[PDB]
RNA sequence: AGGUUCGAAGACGAUCAGAUACCGUCGUAGUUCCGACCAUAAACGAUGCCGACCGGCGAUGCGGCGGCGUUAUUCCCAUGACCCGCCGGGCAGCUUCCGGGAAACCAAAGUCUUUGGGUUCCGGGGGGAGUAUGGUUGCAAAGCUGAAACUUAAAGGAAUUGACGG
């Protein structure tokens, strides 16, 4: 089980903080390698110059043309 | 029975022992360990008639507050018990049932032999696990004749004495009805019953078919 | 090792309560053992105890009188304050009508009505409703 | 034109029992749902939880069954669940509503603190369990009203609690379980003991025993 | 694949990544 | 081969023995003549199938009780059951094998030293239960 | 999903149960694990006990019994129908079949 | 049961049970007169000794130590002391 | 239950096993509830009143149904002192 | 050092459409011992340790304490082999509506929304991945510590019904 000492604050404290790594959610909240590689930059819009207009297949059990542009 | 006149009497006694009624089994069940009183080097467990005695009275006291005679129902799966059984419930106005328990009879009210009892007595645990286990359904109290060895899980007054001995079972079928006859306005306490214990015993089939014939070449010559 | 007389003796009764035995017997006996059974007997969940006093640690027989529901232990005993026993008290009593929670305070051991009546904290020891 | 065979039906028929809480007292179980309409006559409400059509995969693909749950009761204090499988919906629907009907429970209220009017609330926290589904129901202020997911709030409703506060954990997209859960918290709502209670009991004549001379005449 | 076919040719492969780290 | 009774056959003739045994008995024809207008039978060739089953069960009867009952069967049960009592009980020996124990027994329930019993010598050797497993 | 309670094998204070081979594919298998058959074969068979007793010199001759320990990996128990599969409920028994000795 | 007077069990069980297990603990073994012959004295020896014990005046030995209690030799009587 | 204006708001109040004194719930099949006859003084007969005993279904379950109910007897006087 | 048997690799003979295998005949390293490494197993009870409480039963191993009797010797006790028990520590088994749990099942995996005995390790959807990089250990094989980008709406568990099975 846990802890439960009246003095264990250190160690749950610690355990917390080395625990919270092991949810996706907070990893990519806390140590940036997600908001590196995010082409918007953290952004929640942004602006582009149109290169190509392509059509994307749409998924298996669907049958579709996406329109998209290469931006 | 607190009181003097329901005491345990010297031709009872005799009648118990001349029955056995006090030898149970070589196992002993640790809800009858308080009613057992010693096992012999034999390893056969005796019970306390004196015990057995009291249960009786209060198993007789709970049948007699029962206002409808036929609302308390007596059974036995086991044919050393259903002439017991058979015969009680013509002396004391129960309602027998002697050989299959058909199941669903206090749960199910479709089939024809669907019957609402106030109380349930009980051969044998053991044999009649199903009607016990059904009485739990309906709020059903009932009182079981457990020998040395059975379990308790669903009685009040189990009668801590013998469930083997078609002797034994007979003669306290017997001593049940005739204490609740005898504790109803029908029997005055001084005189033996005129209903003979043997009437209550079962016997085997081999010994029906040859008794009365050797009887009646006794009364032919 | 046993390092809780107390929740030891409190899970001793719980057990029994909830096996429906008239008795219970607590192997080892403390001061802070008898003054919970005695404000859980002056509030009527249980009846009569005896001490039965060795040369060693003591024990209690206990009388259940089957009007127990919980009696749980609180083995962290923290500092609970008058301004906020009542958060205690809505995480651990059932209900506001009835439950206690028990905490030694300076002025002894006694339930959370009386502490908050004589107006003091202390530390929880246990509850029992 | 109800012809019941019960000696209880046979006692509420004759009306020699006044009132659901006289076999409620003496917990004999109900047999025959035209029992309880005797005494909540227009005043039972009905509702249709969920129609969750299960099927048993045989040689002809799948045969489908609809398993129907109902939840009953007046709004003052009887409520309950019942569900039914058949092979068809309305046959489902009907059987569920006799099957909630025959499960029919008292509902203790008690008060969050200072009782002054008629009690709203749960008398104490209690706690459900079906399957892995936890309800936890918490006493709560006057007014607050009843706060939970839809499926225990309507059952709460139909219970007559006013106030209530929840808290459910584990799978409650199972809706049987989840009202299954909410039932039990419900009924164990009496089983739960309070000093209030701690009276020593008196007994009465079982209904049976009252009118032994009645049953022996009339259903015979 | 069996898992300890995977862990077999994963073994291969680190051992082929060492040697090309080591000629580089 | 191929004589096996079915329900239909089975059900109508424990119905009919039990309504009507006073008027049926253990003739074929008779009874074959008493199912015509008991009941409404649709087809002959199902209603003496009907009519062998119940003299058969019939003369089963006149023997012994079967699953399908009359209530003068039981009436006349339970007026003969009741017989062979002895003129002695099984019960009233003139002596009684008695334990050691068990005479301790009846001592401390204050009925020890009466004439009837008779105590025995007790088992020596405390042999009893089985050996354990095979062999 | 475990099948038996005891994993198939009788060991529960053991760490670790020396091996033996198979007598008929010869399969490492734990000891306890195997199926052991102790057969009492009659030297001689019934057949042929009528010929052996007319030929022997002795005037009673008590013809011997051949005694072997015969262990089965599971495999080849169950091929050879040594053992076989039994319901849920039937797997729980420990009694032997059987010897139908009358 | 439920109604097991732990306050006064009776004393088959008090002795049947261990002896840390009982109400109260009390040892099971006890103090003996030993008297060993051709002597006067009588010794005082525990019924669970671990050594080898003697009478002063009598050269032969009085207990052998056993797993659990004295082996008296054989022609020694012994007498209990206040149980 | 009683509220401060006094009256009882509480539409029936449960009966409680005599044996182990807990709430037998309203769905309780298991439970009983048991009259046993007493006799008068002399004569031994039915005098019309009795004595009434509960048990709830857990307790009458687990088997010691059967010492509840005798030691309610012993309690009420029903079974002798001596027993 | 020693190398009888067995037997990775390997050869040959079969089998097969193919057969780098399953089968057979050999057969190297190994399998054996000593010394020095390596530190991994479905290293499993897939189940932390210490402590308390909560049913029943029959056994079994060790020790101790009692008891009818049988046996071993001798002239008697012990003292051994059995028989009937009790106690304590064990490996376990049967049963139970104690209770729990998704259930399978478990007297522990119980005493858990009526949630707190003490304390250690450890998981956070499935993959990528036990991968890359860095460090460290090793003669090596490798071991320990150990991500991210990217990808995906499921992957899983227990039970049920069916369908199928060489
Ligand atoms: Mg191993
Ligand atoms: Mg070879
Ligand atoms: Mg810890
Ligand atoms: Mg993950
Ligand atoms: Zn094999």
């Amino acid at each position: 089980g846990k802890c439960r000492g009246l003095r264990t604050a250190r160690k749950l404290r610690s355990h917390r903080r080395d625990q919270k790594w092991h949810d996706k959610q907070y990893k990519k909240a806390h140590l940036g390698t997600a908001l590196k590689a995010n082409p918007f930059g953290g952004a929640s819009h942004a602006k582009g110059i149109v290169l190509e207009k392509v059509g994307v297949e749409a998924k298996q059990p669907n049958s579709a043309i996406r329109k998209c542009v290469r931006v | 029975g607190a009181l003097d006149v329901l005491q345990m009497k010297e031709e009872d006694v005799l009648k118990f022992l001349a029955a056995g009624t006090h030898l149970g089994g070589t196992n002993l069940d640790f809800q009858m360990e308080q009613y057992i009183y010693k096992r012999k080097s034999d390893g056969i467990y005796i019970i306390n008639l004196k015990r057995t005695w009291e249960k009786l009275l209060l198993a007789a006291r709970a049948i007699v507050a029962i206002e409808n005679p036929a609302d308390v129902s007596v059974i036995s799966s086991r044919n050393t018990g259903q002439r017991a059984v058979l015969k009680f419930a013509a002396a004391t106005g129960a309602t027998p049932i002697a050989g299959r328990f058909t199941p669903g009879t206090f749960t199910n009210q479709i089939q024809a032999a669907f019957r609402e009892p106030r109380l349930l007595v009980v051969t044998d645990p053991r044999a009649d696990h199903q009607p016990l286990t059904e009485a739990s359904y309906v709020n059903l109290p009932t009182i079981a004749l457990c020998n040395t060895d059975s379990p308790l899980r669903y009685v009040d007054i189990a009668i801590p004495c013998n469930n083997k001995g078609a002797h034994s079972v007979g003669l306290m079928w017997w001593m049940l009805a005739r204490e609740v006859l005898r504790m109803r306005g029908t029997i005055s306490r001084e005189h033996p019953w005129e209903v003979m214990p043997d009437l209550y015993f079962y016997r085997d089939p081999e010994e029906i078919e040859k008794e009365e014939q050797a009887a009646a070449e006794k009364a032919v010559t | 090792v046993r390092m809780n007389v107390l929740a030891d003796a409190l899970k001793s009764i719980n057990n029994a309560e909830k096996r429906g035995k008239r008795q219970v017997l607590i192997r080892p006996c403390s001061k802070v053992i008898v003054r919970f059974l005695t404000v859980m007997m002056k509030h009527g969940y249980i009846g009569e105890f005896e001490i039965i006093d060795d040369h060693r640690a003591g024990k209690i027989v206990v009388n259940l009188t089957g009007r127990l529901n919980k009696c749980g232990v609180i083995s962290p005993r923290f500092d609970v304050q008058l301004k906020d026993l009542e958060k205690w008290q809505n995480n651990l009593l059932p209900s506001r009508q009835f439950g206690f929670i028990v905490l030694t305070t300076s002025a002894g051991i006694m339930d959370h009505e009386e502490a908050r009546r004589k107006h003091t904290g202390g530390k929880i020891l246990g509850f029992f409703f | 034109e109800w012809m019941p065979v019960t000696k209880l039906g046979r006692l509420v028929k004759d009306m020699k029992i006044k009132s659901l809480e006289e076999i409620y007292l003496f917990s004999l179980p109900i047999k025959e749902s035209e029992i309880i309409d005797f005494f909540l006559g227009a005043s039972l409400k009905d509702e249709v939880l969920k129609i969750m059509p299960v099927q048993k995969q045989t040689r002809a693909g799948q045969r489908t069954r609809f398993k129907a749950f109902v939840a009953i009761g007046d709004y003052n204090g009887h409520v309950g669940l019942g569900v039914k499988c058949s092979k068809e919906v309305a046959t489902a629907i009907r059987g569920a509503i006799i099957l909630a009907k025959l499960s029919i429970v008292p509902v203790r209220r008690g008060y969050w603190g200072n009782k002054i009017g008629k009690p709203h609330t749960v008398p104490c926290k209690v706690t459900g369990r079906c399957g892995s589904v936890l309800v936890r129901l918490i006493p709560a202020p006057r007014g607050t009203g009843i706060v939970s997911a839809p499926v225990p709030k309507k059952l709460l409703m139909m219970a007559g609690i006013d106030d209530c506060y929840t808290s459910a954990r584990g799978c409650t997209a199972t809706l049987g379980n989840f009202a299954k859960a909410t039932f039990d918290a419900i009924s164990k709502t009496y089983s739960y003991l309070t000093p209030d209670l701690w009276k020593e009991t008196v007994f009465t004549k079982s209904p049976y025993q009252e009118f032994t001379d009645h049953l022996v005449k009339t259903h015979t | 694949m069996r898992a300890k076919w995977r862990k077999k040719r994963m073994r291969r492969l680190k051992r082929k990544r060492r040697k090309m780290r080591q000629r580089s | 081969m191929g004589r096996v009774r079915t329900k239909t056959v089975k059900k109508a003739a424990r119905v009919i023995i039990e309504k009507y045994y006073t008027r049926l008995g253990n003739d074929f024809h008779t009874n074959k003549r008493v199912c015509e207008e008991i009941a409404i039978i649709p087809s002959k060739k199902l209603r003496n199938k009907i009519a062998g089953y119940v003299t058969h069960l019939m003369k089963r009867i006149q023997r012994g009780p079967v699953r399908g009952i009359s209530i003068k069967l039981q009436e006349e049960e339970r007026e003969r059951r009741d017989n062979y009592v002895p003129e002695v009980s099984a019960l009233d020996q003139e002596i009684i094998e008695v334990d050691p124990d068990t005479k301790e027994m009846l001592k401390l329930l204050d009925f020890g030293s009466l004439s009837n019993l008779q105590v025995t010598q007790p088992t020596v050797g405390m042999n009893f239960k089985t050996p354990r497993g095979p062999v | 999903t475990k099948k038996r309670r005891n994993n198939g094998r009788a060991k529960k204070g053991r760490g670790h149960v020396q091996p033996i081979r198979c007598t008929n594919c010869a399969r490492c298998v734990p000891k306890d694990k195997a199926i052991k058959k102790f057969v009492i074969r009659n030297i001689v068979e019934a057949a042929a006990v009528r010929d052996i007793s007319e030929a022997s010199v002795f005037d009673a001759y008590v013809l011997p019994k051949l005694y072997v320990k015969l262990h089965y990996c599971v495999s080849c128990a169950i091929h050879s129908k040594v053992v076989r599969n039994r319901s849920r409920e039937a797997r729980k028994d420990r009694t032997p079949p059987p010897r139908f000795r009358p | 049961p439920l109604a097991k007077d732990l306050l006064h069990p009776s004393p088959e069980e008090e002795k049947r049970k261990h002896k840390k297990k009982r109400l109260v603990q009390s040892p099971n073994s006890y103090f003996m007169d030993v008297k060993c012959p051709g002597c006067y004295k009588i010794t005082t020896v525990f019924s669970h000794a671990q050594t080898v014990v003697l009478c002063v005046g009598c050269s032969t030995v009085l207990c052998q130590p056993t797993g659990g209690k004295a082996r008296l030799t054989e022609g020694c009587s012994f007498r209990r002391k206040q149980h | 239950m009683q509220n401060d204006a006094g009256e009882f708001v509480d539409l029936y109040v449960p009966r409680k096993c005599s044996a182990s004194n807990r709430i037998i719930g309203a769905k309780d099949h298991a439970s009983i509830q048991m009259n046993v006859a007493e006799v008068d003084k002399v004569t031994g007969r039915f005098n019309g009143q009795f004595k009434t005993y509960a048990i709830c279904g857990a307790i009458r379950r687990m088997g010691e149904s059967d010492d509840s109910i005798l030691r309610l007897a012993k309690a009420d006087g029903i079974v002798s002192k001596n027993f």
